[PDB]
């Protein structure tokens, strides 16, 4: 049961809590930028320089 | 005459303050004499209209109103204090009067 | 208290006073008394003891004598098992700004006799302990609540408590103070419960087991005293506990114990709190609730 | 400074309250919540909206008539 | 002692007006703004400073700074764009503030609420003048209008516009000195909103009824602390949705292009949130009439309390009161759209009228049907 798991080991102990709020803001923060931007560059397929950008670059 | 007299049940459905089950006279802005006459409120007469209006309260947090069973009557509300704010502004309006004499 | 009960066990048989209603009473008929007497007062329930200078034999001979029913099948010599009561973290406020002082009662579920952890619970119960306006010990009682409660006149007289039952519980505390110093006592109280749960220490526990142990012999300072733990272990515990037993638990705790025991049923639990009278100044059950975690 | 325990005088009330733990943060979400949201909104719908839906149309009209006043009128050049 | 909370000489103060403030429990949505208000005057006085840091108040350099903040200073344009908007939230936050106490009657708390009309006026100066530092076209001939307004004073008049720009028409003094004032001015705020809140707290908050809620108060934190969290959570969504998504939507365009102290645009408004009093300046055709109905249309705000008849105190149990209550909004609504409609018919004359309407409804009619109401409840 993981609502008892967390509570038990994470939620419980305010000092915990505030290790699992960092440490969360963390993950959840690396992913949920590419995710967005991953999310905006597709729905602007070829229209971005990072897309042009092999026209005139090197190779 | 019994024109006013008709406009005034309307009027009090209108108003709907009874949907929380106060009297007329529990919505009475708190001046000066409305806290005196409430202060010569008899014990019991005192401690219902308190409850009432901590009731309206509870019912204003929650959003809701009464069962419509139980919505005050145009001529069932009772105006326990009318008459002694009517004294308190009278015994008022005398000194008043007494002090520019 | 009742109203404690009322609403921690909310709902249940506990939640019930034991004089019951007014209802009740008016109308009970000799039918269902007699009916209550037939159902419930049963030799495999009951227990004959006694203690002073008598013969257990003389005495068993005399039961055997008086105390004769006979037991045909196997329902008569069984014990039912009562269904659960369900504890609910609630309060319950009962306002008359028209009484003299304030009441109020706060606990969690307790274990109930069968946990052995019932003498750690005591123990820490003695570290708070108890005080009321004619302790002569004063601003000087070891109680850090007693203390506080001297030097700010916080109250008229509070006291811990662990009523236990068959299955359940009720471990807490309760005090009575003026309309304007509910809040305060309020405050520092849960503060020590929550010291217990975080920082007790040897001293502490020392001298709360020294005062257990004392309560624990003055238990038995007469012949109905003795008698009365006697009823009361059988019927609960099962047999009889000894102090020479009682008092080897109460020497195996300590302050690791004490902690790791009143974490498990203090902190961050819902209480179930209880007030009458003048209560303005304490309030809101939120707040009481927050008041169960960080010492 | 401290307002709690001053405030007013009470008597006779009891109030019985359940721990956030113990209960449901929104509950009877279509038997009880949408009804009164509903309930609300018609008793007020028409001590409100009534003025605005009036002030629209003095909108709409002067919006349209200011842009007819720009057109022209052939009766002025069938001379 | 024992607390820590109750006897220091600060943290007293954080706990005794925001912790332990006693908070009646029915208060709905409509007492959120205080705190959004409060939000906003944070926010904007940082988001100002960090744009005061790039700025550089002067005609020849004005235009170019704010401009150069926006293409080169990191972040600068997310920022220019927050404090221009945060503007427009922060009035609309106020409108519905002001709305809330005329509806539930709070001006009944006399020095609160005259503390909060001197508020308003402030935030309305500042809003001014900030609009001004751009050196736009508006900016520019909105100094000019605004200053203009002294000239309607007989006698000195004139006199008050030579400060007011400091030569003889404005110019680079006007601007600094306006730099200097905006600067300033949302200090003032803050310290008087700290007085607005000292009064209130004298007698605690209103609620919808308008009946004593001693018999069930509350603790702020965290009734209304979380309340508040979530009510900003909100405002702050369309906020920046508007901010991120349409930054130009609320603002006029005319401010795209460097003053030009010959030319007047064809198409001159003020920002949005001033179109009403706008609207009413141009209804009078008569310079000191137009003013005074200008300033009147504002001040009006200190007479409420004292033009107040029913023996109840909001109008949630008055239906009478809320229609034209209701009608008076849709009157402001109109007065807006008319402020950005050009001097031409049929505007003008729908225009003399919402102005008449919007002062009868308030001098007249209210008081009326104040009284009018309490008999018909046979009091
Ligand atoms: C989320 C919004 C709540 C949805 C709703 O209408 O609740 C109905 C209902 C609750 O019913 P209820 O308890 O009877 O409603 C009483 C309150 O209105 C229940 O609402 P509440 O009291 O819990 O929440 C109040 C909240 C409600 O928010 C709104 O009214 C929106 O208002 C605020 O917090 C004020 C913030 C306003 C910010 C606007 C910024 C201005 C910019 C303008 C451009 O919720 C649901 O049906 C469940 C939806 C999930
Ligand atoms: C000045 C220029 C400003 C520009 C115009 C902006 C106007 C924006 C459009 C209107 C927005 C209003 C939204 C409509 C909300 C509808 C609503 O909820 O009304 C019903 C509801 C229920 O009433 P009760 O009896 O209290 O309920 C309890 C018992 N059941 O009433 C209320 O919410 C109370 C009124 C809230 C005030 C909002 C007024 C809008 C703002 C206008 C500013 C007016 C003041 C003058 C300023 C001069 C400068
Ligand atoms: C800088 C501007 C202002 C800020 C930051 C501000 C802030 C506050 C705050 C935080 C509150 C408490 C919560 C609430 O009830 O909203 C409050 C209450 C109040 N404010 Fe303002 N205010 C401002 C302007 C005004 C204005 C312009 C008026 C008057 C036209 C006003 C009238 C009031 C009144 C009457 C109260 C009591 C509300 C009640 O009855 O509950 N305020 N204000
Ligand atoms: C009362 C809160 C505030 C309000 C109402 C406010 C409002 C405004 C307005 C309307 C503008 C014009 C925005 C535009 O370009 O369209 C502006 C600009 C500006 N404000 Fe404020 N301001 C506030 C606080 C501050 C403060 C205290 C500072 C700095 C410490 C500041 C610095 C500036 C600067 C430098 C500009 C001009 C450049 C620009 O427009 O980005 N503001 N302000
Ligand atoms: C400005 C503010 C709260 C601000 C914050 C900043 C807190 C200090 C901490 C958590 C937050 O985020 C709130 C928004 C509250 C204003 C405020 C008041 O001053 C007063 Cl007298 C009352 C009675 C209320 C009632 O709701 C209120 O909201
Ligand atoms: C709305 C208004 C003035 C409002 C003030 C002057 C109040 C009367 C008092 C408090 C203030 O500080 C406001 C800025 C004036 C009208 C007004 C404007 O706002 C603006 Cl931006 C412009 C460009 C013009 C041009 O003609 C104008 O007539």
């Amino acid at each position: 049961a993981l609502l008892r798991q967390a509570y038990s080991a994470l939620f419980r102990r305010t000092s915990t809590f505030a290790l699992t709020v960092v440490l969360g803001a963390v993950l959840f923060e690396r992913a949920f930028d590419q995710g967005a931007d991953a999310i905006f560059e597709h729905l602007n397929e070829g229209k971005l320089w990072k897309h042009i950008k092999h026209k005139y670059e090197a190779s | 005459g019994r024109l006013m007299d008709r406009i005034r049940k309307w009027y009090y459905n209108a108003a709907g303050f009874n949907k929380y089950g106060l009297m007329r006279d529990d919505t009475l802005y708190e001046d000066d004499d409305v806290k005196e006459a409430l202060k010569r409120l008899p014990k019991d007469l005192y401690n219902e209209r308190m409850f009432r209006i901590k009731r309206a309260l509870d019912l204003s947090l929650k959003h809701r109103i009464l069962p419509k069973e139980q919505w005050v009557k145009y001529e069932e509300d009772k105006p326990y204090l009318e008459p002694y704010l009517k004294e308190v502004i009278r015994e008022r309006l005398e000194r008043e009067a007494w002090n520019k004499k | 208290f009742d109203y404690l009960h009322a609403t921690a066990f909310q709902g249940t048989a506990l939640a019930r006073t034991v004089e019951g209603t007014t209802e009740n009473i008016k109308h009970l008929t000799r039918a269902d008394l007699a009916s209550y007497i037939d159902t419930h007062f049963k030799a495999p329930r009951m227990v004959l003891a006694a203690a002073g200078g008598i013969s257990h034999k003389e005495l068993v001979d005399a039961a055997r004598q008086h105390f004769s029913g006979v037991s045909f099948t196997y329902k008569e010599d069984a014990v039912p098992i009562l269904p659960r009561c369900r504890f609910t973290g609630s309060e319950i406020r009962a306002r008359d700004d028209a009484l003299p002082v304030a009441h109020v009662a706060l606990a969690v579920e307790g274990p109930g006799w069968a946990d052995p952890d019932n003498v750690v619970l005591h123990v820490a119960n003695a570290i708070i302990g108890r005080y009321d306006r004619t302790f002569g010990g004063g601003k000087h009682l070891s109680s850090r609540l007693a203390a506080l409660a001297v030097e700010h006149k916080l109250c008229h007289s509070f006291q811990t408590f662990n009523t236990s039952y068959s299955d359940t519980g009720l471990f807490g505390f309760h005090f009575v103070a003026d309309p304007l110093s509910i809040d305060d006592m309020m405050f520092c109280a849960q503060g020590e419960w929550m010291r217990l749960c975080t920082s007790t220490t040897e001293s502490e526990v020392k001298r709360a087991k020294n005062h257990l142990r004392s309560a624990m012999v003055a238990q038995l300072d007469g012949t109905t005293p003795v008698c009365e733990t006697i009823g009361s272990h059988l019927l609960n515990y099962g047999r009889r506990i000894s102090l020479e037993e009682w008092d080897s638990r109460i020497s195996a705790v300590d302050a690791r114990m004490v902690r790791d025991v009143c974490s498990k049923y203090i902190y961050d639990k819902c209480p179930a709190l209880a007030a009458v009278g003048p209560i303005e100044q304490l309030l809101d059950y939120n707040r009481i609730r927050s008041g169960m975690y960080w010492i | 400074g401290i307002h709690f325990g001053n405030l007013a005088r009470v008597r006779h009330i009891i109030t019985y309250s359940l721990s956030p733990f113990e209960q449901r943060a929104i509950p009877n979400i279509f038997s009880d919540a949408l009804p009164n949201v509903w309930r609300r909104f018609s008793s007020q719908v028409f001590k409100v909206a009534p003025p605005f839906l009036g002030a629209y149309l003095l909108y709409s009209w002067g919006t349209q008539e200011f842009e007819r006043l720009k057109r022209k009128n052939p009766a002025d050049y069938e001379n | 002692a024992p607390n820590i909370r109750k006897s220091h000489p600060l943290l007293k103060m954080i706990n005794n007006s925001l912790i332990d403030l006693p908070a009646p429990s029915n208060i709905s949505a409509w007492w959120n703004f205080g705190s959004l208000l409060a939000v906003c005057l944070m926010t904007q006085i940082l988001t100002g400073l960090l744009l005061a840091m790039h700025y550089t108040a002067d005609t020849s350099l004005a235009f170019s700074s704010v401009a150069h903040t926006c293409r080169n200073v990191q972040y600068g344009w997310l920022i220019r764009n927050l404090h221009a908007n945060g503007a427009s939230f922060f009035f609309i936050c106020i409108f519905l503030h002001i709305g809330r106490g005329l509806y539930y009657g709070s001006y009944l708390y006399k020095e609160t609420w005259n503390t909060g009309v001197i508020l308003l006026l402030t935030l309305m100066a500042t809003a001014f003048v900030g609009y001004v530092l751009p050196w736009g076209q508006m900016s520019f001939w909105g100094a000019t209008v605004i200053t203009n307004l002294f000239s309607a004073i007989p006698y000195i008049g004139h006199t008050l516009v030579e400060w007011a720009w400091g030569g003889f028409s404005v110019d680079n003094p006007t601007l600094t000195r306006f730099f200097a004032l905006h600067f300033l001015l949302p200090f003032a705020i803050a310290g008087i909103t700290i007085i607005h809140l000292t009064f209130l707290h004298e007698s605690g908050s209103n609620n919808p009824l308008g009946i004593s809620s001693d018999s069930d108060k509350i603790p702020f934190h965290p009734y209304y602390s979380f309340k508040d969290i979530l009510g900003l959570t909100l405002m702050l969504t369309p906020f920046l949705t508007l901010a991120l998504f349409s930054p130009n939507l609320l603002g006029d365009p005319e401010n795209f292009t460097p003053a030009n102290p010959l030319v007047t645009p064809p198409h001159i408004k003020p920002e949005w949130y001033f179109l009403f009093a706008y609207a009413i300046l141009r209804s009078i055709p008569n310079k000191l009439g137009g003013v005074l109905a200008l300033a009147a249309s504002v001040l009006i705000l200190f007479l409420i309390p004292f033009l107040h008849k029913s023996k109840q105190r909001t109008m949630t149990f008055r239906p009478l009161s809320q229609t034209l209550f209701w009608l008076l909004v849709a009157n402001l609504l109109i007065l807006t759209w008319i402020g950005s409609q050009p001097v031409e018919h049929p505007f003008i004359i729908i225009g003399q009228m919402a102005s008449l309407s919007y002062f009868t409804i308030l001098l007249i009619l209210f008081p009326t049907i104040g009284t009018l109401e309490n008999k018909m409840l046979n009091y």
